[PDB]
């Protein structure tokens, strides 16, 4: 039981299966680029994305927190508060 | 006897001609040297009791019992501080010499041949534990749980007098021996009936019975550490003890005339042990345990084998030192948070480390470890009562199962699970709280080694 | 110190006092204090909570107590110690409870049922009986060592 | 001779040294595991020796001495005897347990307490040792209630987390009614032969014998997870691995019908008794394979099989044929050590997830587990004629062969062919499909003590069944000859299952989303029988002493009737009589009436 | 029943019953692929009435969704092992000392580590420095005298750390 | 789609099908609103009591303290022995008792019968 | 040393092994390494120790006592004559409990030597138990917990009195 | 003077003292009477403790 965890890998981990979704583009996804705003995806998908960072990284994050996630560094910032990633 | 009794009376005025901050160690030491000779005692052998300075005798009823007291006496005076250090000298060596005086009249009811003697030193047993319990109550209903206390302790011991005076002029003397070797056997008209239920409904408000038990946790949770440990173990088997030497008269008509308290004691161990399964001020529970223990002891002294006896002296051993011991680990939570409740004060795995050892230590004590005494105890307490009847036995493995059920919740809920991290004031453990740990429970594991010394003197 | 007036002596009536009373000192809506009513039960003036209260209230909260699912001020219900988590789950099933209930005592009466028709009815394949030949395996059970030798034999077939 | 006793007092008394060795330590060994592990190997290669003795030519001897307490009629002494079953028992649990010593570093490497965890683990070694060499029966109840202390602390290892404390909880409240059964035969003991001796109770025929075996049976059903008291197993399996797979493999478990089984010359006797031994063992056999399907966790599948295993020893006591039942204790042992520790070892490698979803493949990850997990599970159902064959193909064949109740047959039958479903669902979804598992993949398996562990206890697992059965000293007699379709029966209905869990699994490849029917619902939730006496026997006695204890009886009536009528009525007898107005004229006519009611009606002058 | 708000609103409760009912479809659903075909059916069923507005009518449809969900809902749903109810549940609950303590030590004990416990000091210092101006003034002038939430604002008046941080920033590593 | 899912005394029902949380009035509103108001005081003044240094004891919960004094002691007033209780109370102490009297006198009633037959099993019987 | 008058050991039987054997004997290198490393160290211990006990000798008794006489020869009350009657009866009753102890060992021994045969091979160990038993549970059983030894001879005089009625009815 | 001196000595001073109620003296006295018996011919443990030769029982 050792995995390791760090800043940049795991935004790299997040920031790589957004990009393999496909119905967003890969041209103007920024680091800190909005999900309802400026892709114009909508709710529901919104929350089909917080289920597959769910799966992919071993917790559910709860309903409460759910609502306000919003761009990929709002979603590093509450992971790397969940696994208490930094030194 | 007479050289275990008059150091006892020049150990009083220790404390009295010794200067302050100097008075604990002279207590300390000189207690436990009376502790040594006190456990020089044992010379018992075989045929008779060893009787001399006319009013003195020991049986082994008596030898195991008096070496309790004469052993948990400094174990005691080195408990209760921390509670009265910040108190002033005055009171400090009042507190101390009161507890002597105490335990002075104790042994002197322990070593009593006449049965008038014996009551008297059972009042002077409870004349200075009410006012040890009403000064240190350090709560705010100890006022009417000495006053309760004492009524039911006088008013049912108060016609035992008359009778005893009915069979001191009716007979002749009350020498144990005299009363033995010389007892008629008295026929069931209604007079005897009164002076039967006399004599044991004394002993049954001392025990105490189910019916009149509310007598006990009160004060027992409205009381110091000095005072609810001697007020559970040396008064609850010092009643245990006079019934054990009064029942020897009367024999051919108890029979007939002591079934319902049988059934009043068993189905009042149901009821106490599931009353303690529920409550929340921790310290209680101890008090209900206790009620338990001493129901299953009345079953065992109603019921007349010697494998009865043998199992009542020594569950009376047994659960004097286990209740003694889980009310000072009360105490030492108590003193870590001023809260008495039970529910504020979870976690202490972590913190105090190895104050959970002396928890799981005396909590399985209280389970019936599968060697300890407590298990020996209710172990022969079964036995004899299924020859007594075939059906008993449902009534006591059902209180075996919820007695495992509330020692294990007291275990699991006190000190389990998670600090509730709002607390910041629990210290380590002191060396104070582990020394006394030891001391109890050295000489109980040194009793399941070899137990012979403490059965009864129906061996 | 503290206060002998934050206790609770007394019952509920009227509805001006006690109910403005109970409301300002157990932090509660004023109508949503509800007493017992007077049962005669002692109970004091103390309200009455929907009793389950512990397998519900979402644990992502995030209050106070952690596992025993408090907020430091609240009516602290009466039955508490018989419902924190590890005493009794009082969840939603996912099926009903008289249906439970019912599917329970059928199985178990079908068994049982089954093991006395078993026991009237045994199995047995076609075989003789254990010939022992020292008359029934006698001076080797419990005893009679000279009283009745009975004699009994086996023959062949 | 002396090289007996010798040397089996010298193997219970190396189980002691390491207890002293925490208690003269006052350091933090860093090789304290170590010292256990190597004291265990070194204790089960000096007991393999006397076993060999006694099956070389016996001398089967009972030792006894230290008497204490030898009060009345009786005496007790620390008393143990060496025969059959505590001869040859043994070195399986030793092999057992060092097995788990290993991996028990290995799982529990990276856990700051782990000298306590040690301790605990060989305390509860030496107490199972205690309960199954002993033959006075007061040394059997010591280790009783030891090892359910043991397993009350070894379950309760992670403090916090309510579920364990809870199963700790059921645990202890079970052998508590394993208890209250235990010693209703001890009463029946001494107050019908003046003793609990074992040879002495062997000595005499007792024929009313009823209420001690029937205490017997309640002592079986409470140890031994069996039904109306199994279901603390799976909340037993919600505590640590190795932990689980002692308590719940060989020790602890196995002391339900162990008790039985030192019972043997008894319970030749008394027909009723056999009975509901194998009505007993049949209604669990079918109720834990029947709860065994339908289900997402490893530990609770594999729990439900040893419950169901220990059913087929109950009715391998029911019918007469004790022995049999031995050699299933023992290739059940060394079976599901195995079986437990290669998949606790999976799941220390894959991320604590530990349920059947999200665990999809694994074949070719790396295969040593692989390879170990599917010769536990064709080791289950007896692949013929491998260490699996030998106990549960004697016991169908003898059971079939035998005076039983035509339901319980019938019943063993179908379980066997329950357990062979629920196997290939286990093969199936842990290790023959198409991987679902998250990503970031850890899996590790570079471990000599792993590769040690899973390695010897396969050999175990595929020779020494046949090193153990081959050799037995014959105690029954064999029936061997069956007609067809009842030797056939057992490789019949083992195939039948197999081909029925497969089809199982082609049909569940498809899409079709069928709705639950309730008996998906009947086999998943427990059968309804934890959650309904769960929630409602405490519900009952608690509410049943809110009121009634606490509320009604003590205080509230005990306080109305004698504190408050005696204080009532003397409160009120003052105010009636120093209620006084203070004039003279009503003192001297109470003086006036007192003069004439003494003289002329309750006369004085005479 | 939430920190902000005094309660969900029904989008937040619709959103809810899709996670719910999803997570049961993966508990329900192995290998995966047919999952996603069964989701992507359940995503279509939503599909259906999306673009109505009738909110009564929506929240009739809401009913019989929770009656649909109840039906078919699975019994043990496959919780993650951090989870309420799951495998751990705060497995190391066990080695999470708090950190109010750790001062209750011996000075032998503290000189054997020296650099944490100087750190530890200037830390405390941190703490005690801006405790009391600060923080008391921004919790005692910017809320009303009913509070009407819980969130609280950050320091952005001056100078030092956002109010009341002691128990929340010095929480333990959740895995030690 | 479905039986409408009964609840029990313990079987709870769920915050889904209630369906009380769908006739949303005013007063519901108003009651949820102040009570987050009631929560966000208690919380407020909590969490100021929390995170005080100065800080040594517990932080004294008052209202732990106030079931305590109710559960405990406040049982006894208020009580007046009515029908109920009384009933209740002669039921549950000498019922059980007056029960367990009739069993232990029909079994020791029978036990010295077959004794005094002299066909007792007492073949060795010793401790008694 | 151990009176075997009153412990009786049956005659000895042990056959030879014969092999019939070409693995050969773990059990024979087991038993001369045995001899070897365990048995001749001790024995030169104990024979160091043995020495140590001849340099210098005691000796310790039986506390024999006489025979006071009886209980039915003492008065109404008198009791410094009770009190020798009743610690002679006493004393008795101690010893005669013993008597019962090792009746039961012998028992426990004639069970264990004959193993998987009891039925045979322990008749007369039985008969004497049941013998000695039916003195005891007719003699001394049923005074429950405060013997005197006054309560006994209550139960004698009944018991006889009770014989003296059967014999009397069928005489 | 808790542990040293009182709880080691009362070890020790209870480990070993006399036959405690006179145990080893009875082993070794039962010993020798059931020698006797069994070596003289008599039935062990006689019935009748007292000797029916001294009573005089109430007659009709
Ligand atoms: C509880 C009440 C116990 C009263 C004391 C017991 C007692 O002596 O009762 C018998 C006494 C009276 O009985 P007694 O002891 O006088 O016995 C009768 C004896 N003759 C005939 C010689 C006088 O009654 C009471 O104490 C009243 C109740
Ligand atoms: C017979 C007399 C029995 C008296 C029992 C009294 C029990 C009082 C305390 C009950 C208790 O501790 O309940 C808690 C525990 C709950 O366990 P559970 O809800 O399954 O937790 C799973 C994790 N969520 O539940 C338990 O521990 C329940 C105990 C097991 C049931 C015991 C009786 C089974 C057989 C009854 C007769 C048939
Ligand atoms: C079988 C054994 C049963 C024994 C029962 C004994 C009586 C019950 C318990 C006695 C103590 C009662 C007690 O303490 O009652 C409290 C009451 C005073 O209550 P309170 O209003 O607080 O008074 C303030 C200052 N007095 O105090 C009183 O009212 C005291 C009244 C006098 C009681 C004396 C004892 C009984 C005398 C009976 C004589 C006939």
């Amino acid at each position: 039981d050792a995995p390791p965890l760090t800043l940049e890998g795991i935004k790299d981990r997040v920031l790589y299966v957004l990009k393999l979704y496909d119905k967003i583009d890969p041209e103007k996804l920024s680091v800190n680029s909005h999900f309802m705003k400026d892709l114009g995806l909508d709710s529901l998908d919104q929350v089909e994305i917080i289920m597959a960072m769910e799966d992919e990284f071993g917790f559910e994050i709860p309903d409460i927190d759910a609502e306000k996630l919003m761009c990929p560094q709002e979603i590093v910032d509450y992971i790397a508060d969940k696994k208490d990633v930094y030194e | 006897m007479l050289k275990y009794i008059i150091p006892t009376m020049m150990l009083m005025p220790l404390t009295w001609l010794s200067k302050n901050s100097m008075i604990w160690i002279n207590t300390t030491l000189h207690s436990l040297l009376i502790s040594l000779t006190s456990l020089l005692l044992l010379n018992q052998f075989g045929d008779n009791s060893l009787n001399f300075s006319l009013t003195f005798f020991s049986d082994s009823l008596s030898t195991p019992l008096l070496i309790l007291t004469m052993w948990l006496l400094p174990l005691m005076l080195m408990a209760s501080q921390h509670h009265l250090s910040k108190e002033n000298l005055a009171r400090k060596k009042l507190f101390i010499s009161m507890l002597i005086l105490l335990q002075l009249f104790l042994i002197m009811t322990f070593t009593a041949t006449e049965l008038i003697f014996f009551y008297i030193m059972f009042e002077a047993t409870l004349v200075p534990t009410l006012i040890i319990i009403t000064r240190w109550g350090n709560q705010t209903e100890r006022l009417n749980a000495g006053l309760y206390f004492l009524f039911y302790t006088l008013a049912g011991s108060l016609p035992l007098l008359v009778a005893l005076i009915y069979i001191q002029n009716t007979m002749g003397s009350l020498n144990f021996l005299i009363l033995q070797y010389w007892v008629q056997p008295m026929p069931n008209s209604w007079s005897n009936t009164f002076m039967w239920l006399a004599c044991m409904m004394a002993f049954m408000v001392k025990m105490p019975l189910y019916g009149l038990h509310l007598w006990l946790p009160k004060a027992h949770v409205e009381a110091p550490i000095a005072g609810s440990m001697v007020l559970a173990a040396i008064l609850l088997k010092l009643g245990g003890y006079g019934m054990m030497r009064i029942t020897l008269l009367l024999n051919p008509i108890t029979d007939f005339m002591a079934y319902p308290f049988i059934m009043l004691s068993l189905w009042g161990m149901i009821m106490t042990s599931s009353i303690c399964l529920r409550q929340t001020d921790l310290k209680s529970l101890i008090a209900y345990s206790s009620v338990s223990h001493m129901a299953l002891v009345i079953v065992a002294i109603l019921i007349q084998t010697p494998w009865s006896y043998m199992g009542a002296t020594a569950l009376m051993i047994a659960h004097g030192l286990t209740s003694s011991m889980l009310f000072c680990l009360a105490n030492s939570n108590y003193e870590r948070v001023h809260s008495r409740t039970m529910i504020l004060a979870r976690g202490l795995q972590t913190l105090l480390p190895l104050m959970a050892a002396w928890w799981l230590l005396a909590s399985l004590t209280n389970l019936a470890l599968p060697p300890s005494i407590n298990l020996i105890g209710e172990l022969f307490v079964v036995m004899s009562t299924f020859s007594w009847s075939n059906i008993t036995i449902i009534l006591m493995g059902l209180n075996m199962v919820i007695t495992a059920l509330y020692s294990l919740y007291m275990l699991i809920t006190t000190q389990r699970g998670k600090h509730t991290h709002h607390i910041n004031n629990i210290l380590p453990s002191f060396t104070r709280e582990n020394a006394l740990m030891s001391l109890h429970m050295l000489p109980l594991l040194l009793l399941s080694l070899n137990p012979k010394i403490i059965l009864g003197p129906l061996y | 110190s503290h206060i002998t007036k934050d206790m609770l002596p007394g019952p509920y009536p009227k509805t001006p006092e006690e109910r403005a009373a109970a409301a300002k000192k157990y932090n509660m809506r004023v109508e949503d204090y509800e007493p017992y009513p007077d049962d005669g039960m002692g109970y004091g003036d103390y309200p009455k909570l929907p009793d389950r209260s512990q397998q519900e209230r979402d644990p992502w909260y995030d209050w106070d107590h952690p596992d025993l699912r408090l907020n430091w001020g609240e009516p602290m219900h009466w039955d508490l110690d018989m419902y924190i988590r590890n005493r009794v789950d009082t969840s939603p099933t996912p099926v009903n409870w008289n249906l439970m209930c019912k599917h329970l005592f059928g199985f178990v009466a079908f068994m049982l049922f089954m093991f006395w028709v078993g026991e009237t009815y045994p199995t047995y394949q076609p075989v003789g009986p254990k010939q022992y030949p020292y008359n029934n395996l006698y001076l080797e059970r419990g005893g009679d060592p000279n009283k009745e030798p009975e004699p009994v034999v086996h023959y062949e077939i | 001779m002396n090289l007996f006793s010798s040397l089996t007092l010298v193997t219970l008394i190396l189980l002691t040294m390491p207890i002293a060795a925490i208690n003269f330590n006052t350091h933090k060994f860093t090789n304290y595991p170590l010292y256990v592990k190597t004291t265990i190997s070194c204790a089960f290669i000096t007991s393999m020796i006397p076993t060999m003795m006694f099956i070389h030519t016996g001398q089967e001897m009972i030792i006894s001495n230290w008497h204490w307490l030898t009060i009345q009629t009786l005496k007790l002494s620390l008393s143990f005897k060496m025969d059959f079953f505590s001869m040859m028992f043994v070195p399986v649990a030793l092999f057992v347990t060092w097995s788990i010593m290993e991996f028990s570093m290995w799982y529990m490497h990276s856990d700051p307490n782990i000298n306590q965890f040690f301790k605990y683990l060989l305390l509860f070694l030496i107490t199972m040792l205690i309960l199954v060499t002993a033959n006075n029966l007061f040394q059997l109840f010591i280790g009783w209630e030891g090892v359910g202390i043991m397993s009350f602390l070894l379950i309760g290892w992670w403090y916090g987390r309510t579920d364990a404390n809870t199963a700790a909880l059921q645990a202890i409240l079970y052998n508590r009614i394993g208890d209250i059964g235990f010693i209703l035969a001890m009463a029946w003991f001494l107050i019908n032969l003046n003793t609990w001796d074992l040879q002495q109770i062997f000595m005499l025929n007792p024929n009313d014998s009823n209420l001690p075996l029937m205490g017997l049976i309640l002592a079986a059903t409470g140890k031994s997870a069996q039904f109306g008291l199994h279901p603390w197993l799976p909340s037993a399996m919600e505590g640590p691995t190795p932990v689980s797979a002692l308590l719940h493999s060989s020790t602890m478990v196995v002391a339900g019908i162990f008790l039985l089984i030192r019972f043997y010359p008894l319970t030749e006797n008394n027909k009723f008794g056999q009975s509901i031994m194998l009505c007993l063992g049949a209604m669990t056999t079918l109720f834990t394979a029947m709860c065994a399907l339908t289900q997402n966790d490893i530990k609770k599948i594999i729990a439900f099989s040893t419950s169901s295993q220990l059913g087929l020893m109950m009715v391998t006591i029911g019918i007469n044929q004790p022995h049999l039942a031995f050699l299933h204790i023992c290739t059940h042992a060394f079976f599901k050590a195995m079986l437990f520790m290669c998949s606790g070892s999976i799941i220390h490698s894959l991320n604590d997830e530990q349920d059947i979803r999200k665990m999809g493949g694994l074949f070719k990850a790396m295969p040593f587990t692989t390879t170990a997990l599917i010769i536990g599970s064709l080791a289950l159902t007896g692949m013929p004629f491998l260490t699996g064959f030998y106990s549960k193909d004697l016991i169908i064949e003898s059971a079939n062969t035998s005076y039983t109740n035509a339901w319980a047959l019938l019943m063993t039958l179908v379980a066997t062919s329950f357990t062979a479903i629920y196997s290939t669902r286990i093969i199936f979804f842990a290790l023959l499909g198409q991987p679902r598992f998250p990503t970031l993949i850890n899996i590790n398996e570079n471990n000599p003590f792993l590769i040690n562990s899973i390695k010897r206890l396969l050999i175990g697992s595929l020779f020494a069944g046949f090193i153990i059965s081959n050799n037995i000293p014959p105690m029954t007699i064999p029936q061997m000859t069956m007609p067809h379709y009842l030797k056939m029966t057992a490789l019949t209905v083992t195939i039948l299952g197999f081909i029925l869990a497969l089809e199982i699994s082609n049909t569940t490849h498809y899409l079709k989303f069928n709705y639950p029917s309730n008996t998906f619902k009947f086999s998943n939730l427990l059968g309804y029988y934890p959650t309904i006496m769960h929630r409602l026997t405490p519900y009952m006695n608690l509410t049943m002493s809110q009121k009634s204890a606490s509320s009604l009886l003590d205080l509230i009536w005990l306080e109305t009737i004698l504190p408050k009528t005696i204080s009532l009525a003397q409160m009120k007898m003052s105010t009636t009589i120093t209620s006084q107005k203070g004039l003279i004229k009503l003192y001297f006519l109470s003086f006036l009436i007192t003069i004439l009611i003494s003289t002329t009606l309750l006369n004085f002058h005479e | 029943f939430l920190p902000s708000a005094a309660y969900l609103t029904h989008q937040q409760k619709v959103l809810q019953l899709y996670k719910r009912a999803l997570r049961h479809l993966e508990s329900r659903c192995v290998h995966r692929d047919k999952y996603r075909y069964f989701a992507c059916l359940l995503r279509a069923r939503f599909d259906e009435h999306k673009n109505e507005k009738d909110m009564v009518k929506a929240t009739q449809l809401l009913r019989e969704a929770e009656k649909e969900f109840w039906h078919g809902q699975h019994p043990q749903p496959y919780i993650f092992p951090e989870s309420p109810g799951g495998t751990s549940y705060e497995r190391y609950e066990c080695y999470k000392v708090p950190e109010w303590c750790l001062d209750d030590w011996h000075p032998s004990e503290k000189a054997m580590y020296p650099d944490y416990f100087a750190k530890r000091e200037q830390w405390k210092k941190l703490r005690r420095e801006s405790w009391e101006r600060e923080v008391k003034q921004l919790q005692e002038e910017t809320p009303v005298g009913g509070p009407r939430t819980e969130a609280l604002p950050p320091a952005r008046k001056q100078g030092d750390l956002p109010p009341l941080w002691w128990h929340i920033v010095t929480r333990p590593r959740e895995r030690p | 789609s479905f039986p409408k899912y009964e609840p029990s005394r313990l079987a709870s029902l769920p915050t889904t099908l209630d369906p009380a949380e769908y006739d949303i009035s005013s007063e519901t509103r108003k009651a949820q609103a102040e009570r987050l108001a009631i929560r966000s005081r208690l919380k407020r003044e909590y969490q100021l009591q929390y995170n005080d240094p100065s800080r040594r004891g517990v932080v004294e919960d008052p209202a732990l303290i106030r079931w305590t004094c109710a559960r405990s002691a406040n049982v006894y007033p208020n009580f007046r022995p009515n029908t109920k209780t009384s009933l209740l109370g002669a039921l549950f102490g000498i019922g059980p008792l007056i029960f367990w009297y009739y069993v232990f006198k029909t079994d020791r009633d029978r036990k010295e019968k077959l004794i005094q037959e002299g066909k007792l099993d007492r073949t060795f019987n010793i401790s008694y | 040393s151990w009176d075997k008058d009153v412990y009786p050991e049956p005659p000895r039987r042990t056959p030879a092994p014969s092999p019939q054997t070409s693995l050969p004997n773990p059990i024979t290198y087991l038993t001369k390494a045995f001899d070897l490393l365990v048995d001749r160290p001790v024995t030169l211990v104990r024979e160091f120790i043995e020495r140590q006990h001849a340099k210098n000798k005691y000796y310790y008794y039986h506390r024999e006592f006489r025979r006071v006489p009886d209980i039915t020869e003492c008065h109404e009350k008198d009791v410094l004559c009770m009190f020798e009657a009743e610690m002679q009866w006493k004393r008795d009753y101690k010893v005669d409990q013993e008597i019962v102890n090792i009746i039961q060992e012998r028992l426990k021994a004639c069970q264990q030597r004959e193993g998987e045969s009891h039925r045979q091979n322990c008749a007369k160990e039985l008969q004497q138990f049941t013998q000695v038993v039916k003195a005891y549970q007719d003699r001394y059983h049923d005074l429950g917990a405060h013997y005197s030894a006054r309560k006994c001879l209550a139960k004698q005089k009944q018991r006889m009195l009770a014989e003296r009625k059967a014999t009397k009815e069928a005489a | 003077f808790g542990f040293s001196i009182v709880l080691v000595l009362g070890s020790t001073f209870v480990a070993y003292l006399p036959d405690y109620r006179m145990q080893e003296w009875a082993r070794r006295e039962a010993e020798r009477l059931v020698k006797y018996r069994e070596a003289h011919g008599l039935p062990l443990m006689e019935s009748n403790c007292f000797d029916p030769s001294k009573i005089q029982l109430p007659e009709d």
